[PDB]
């Protein structure tokens, strides 16, 4: 499981993606329209 | 309105510290201010001319 892809319900990716790069550091990505 | 914070156990906790020192409730002020004016006037004019 080397890969996930996770649905969020009340926030938004794009604001999760810079939050997140600090603690991965490892990718991540965000898909708008899902 | 959160934190995310990551470091290792002795980072954390001063850190955590600090955060619940500074996340306090701040008072209120209410500000009245009053501005007074008063002013009185007095005049007199008196004469007489001639002419012709």
């Amino acid at each position: 499981g080397n890969n996930r892809v996770v649905y969020l319900k009340y926030a938004k990716a794009e604001d999760l993606v810079e939050v997140l790069k600090g603690v991965s550091e490892v990718m991540i990505a965000a898909h708008a329209d899902t | 309105n959160s934190l995310v914070l990551t470091a290792p156990q002795d980072i954390m906790n001063a850190m955590l510290e600090v955060i619940g020192q500074l996340d306090i409730r701040r008072a209120q002020v209410l500000i009245e201010a009053l501005i007074v004016e008063m002013a009185e006037g007095d005049g007199i004019n008196l004469g007489v001319q001639w002419g012709s």
